[PDB]
């Protein structure tokens, strides 16, 4: 009982945690500190790399280089645990027909990636193929955790700081969205996502608009760093899955209250030095480990802690079973106007697509001779009055570069409102 | 270089 893994070193052996290997910088492979006589104490001086067999034509190496409160503030607070409303689901009975009997209103976790339909590379994937993939000269968005501050960098200047000694950085990657590299077709989103997503459902094929680049975010959390709590961009639901390592969330159900402090926290230009937890009633602790995947609804208010190095994969999706939540949080982002950094791009023009289904939908309901559903037309609803708002007189200019071609709103919004009128009775 | 810590 066997299968083929990669190897390294001269010894040609798997990865093993607990040995010190250092890479060659010319045939980018690693070595382990006792096959290649370099101790770990003497890896901080060495500037460049180079194996025995590289330094023979490729020259000697160039052994010449020549907040924690917050963290505590987070492990110090008493919270409760998430097994009170966070459920537990198998990946095989997470159905559709599970979303809509439960509403997704609450986080789910499946422990096991069998049955979710989720596609993900094996455990031995690690950081260094991740640059191979998704492009070492990639600009990527850089979080300094200690200053709570964004900055983009390459790809390769970044995992140069994963890969070394005495960080004296708090560094993480939580924005990077690989579904234009050659690492989109290593992941693929649960099957429960693709089947709740707006986008994969209702985004025509001849779309104009390029699809909501939210699909397959890869995240790279070094040890003890802090993501602060923070709503998806519109209201998305997301899923999370641990690769490697583990993760902590601390989620806040989206409570008209809670909802409301999130604003106003985060709007005050010292949110970082105000721990948001301590504002709400209850705020749960969930712990997502190593091969466990984890759905957070619409507007939740989430924040991560990473206590080990951890490498995971997460997505933004909309589904109909939260359109209230979904613009509500959407409102609470635009009234922010917050960097557009972790934004949901194209957030209208999948409601403006999801509205042109409605009401093909209630079309059909007339052919049909059923009913649609009461969510649905409730949610048609809160879209229309959306769409009122949006290609309002007065507000046009703003909305308009997010109106999909051919679209005439004024006949999307009235063709709506009868159909409500006529399902309403 | 790029180096891996032990655990
Ligand atoms: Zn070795
Ligand atoms: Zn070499």
């Amino acid at each position: 009982n066997m299968a083929t893994v990669p190897v390294y070193c001269v010894c040609r052996l798997p990865y093993d945690v607990t040995r010190f290997m250092i890479e060659c910088d010319a045939c980018k492979d690693w070595f382990h500190g006792s096959c290649v006589g370099v101790e770990e104490e003497e890896a901080p001086d060495i500037d460049i790399y180079h194996c025995p067999n590289c330094e023979k034509t490729h020259g000697k190496s160039t052994l010449k280089k020549k907040s924690q409160l917050f963290i505590k503030e987070l492990r110090s607070r008493t919270f409760p645990s998430a097994e009170d409303v966070v459920a537990r689901v198998p990946g095989s009975q997470l159905t559709l027909g599970y979303m809509e009997e439960h509403g997704f209103t609450e986080p789910i976790l499946v422990p096991k990636k069998d049955g979710l339909g989720l596609a993900v590379p094996a455990p031995t994937f690690y950081v260094s193929d991740v640059e191979n993939y998704v492009g070492p000269e990639r600009s990527v968005d850089v979080t300094d955790v200690t200053k709570q501050k964004d900055c983009k960098m390459k790809l390769k200047e970044f995992v140069d700081y994963y890969y070394s000694t005495n960080r004296k950085r708090v560094l993480n990657v939580t924005n990077l969205e690989f579904s234009d590299t050659r690492m989109s077709s290593f992941v693929e989103p649960p099957d429960i996502v693709k089947k709740l997503s707006w986008v994969e459902n209702y985004w025509p094929d001849d779309a104009l608009l390029a699809k909501p680049k939210v699909t397959k975010y890869c995240l790279i959390c070094v040890k003890d760093s802090y993501t602060d709590f923070h709503i998806d961009s519109g209201g998305a639901s997301a899923w999370y899955h641990v690769l490697k390592g583990e993760k902590t969330f601390y989620l806040i159900r989206p409570a008209s209250a809670n909802i409301s402090l999130y604003e106003r926290w985060r709007s005050a230009s010292n949110h970082s030095e105000m721990f948001f937890a301590d504002q709400v009633d209850k705020c749960y602790k969930c712990i997502v480990k190593q091969g466990q995947t984890l759905f957070i609804p619409s507007g939740w208010i989430y924040a991560t802690l990473t206590p080990v190095d951890c490498l995971a994969f997460a997505g933004h999706f909309l589904h109909s079973l939260s359109v209230e939540m979904q613009m509500r949080a959407y409102e609470v982002e635009r009234r922010l106007k917050l960097g557009s950094l972790t934004q949901f791009p194209n957030f209208e023009t999948a409601c403006w697509y999801m509205g042109k289904h409605l009401l093909e939908a209630f079309k059909g309901s007339h052919k049909s001779g059923k009913q649609l559903p009461p969510h649905l037309v409730q949610g048609a609803k809160i879209l229309n009055g959306a769409f009122r708002s949006w290609t309002k007189k007065q507000a046009l200019a703003e909305h308009e570069d997010e109106l999909p071609e051919h679209f005439k709103p004024s006949q999307l919004i009235k063709d709506l409102a009868k159909e409500i009128r006529l399902s309403e009775n | 270089a790029r180096t891996k810590q032990t655990a």
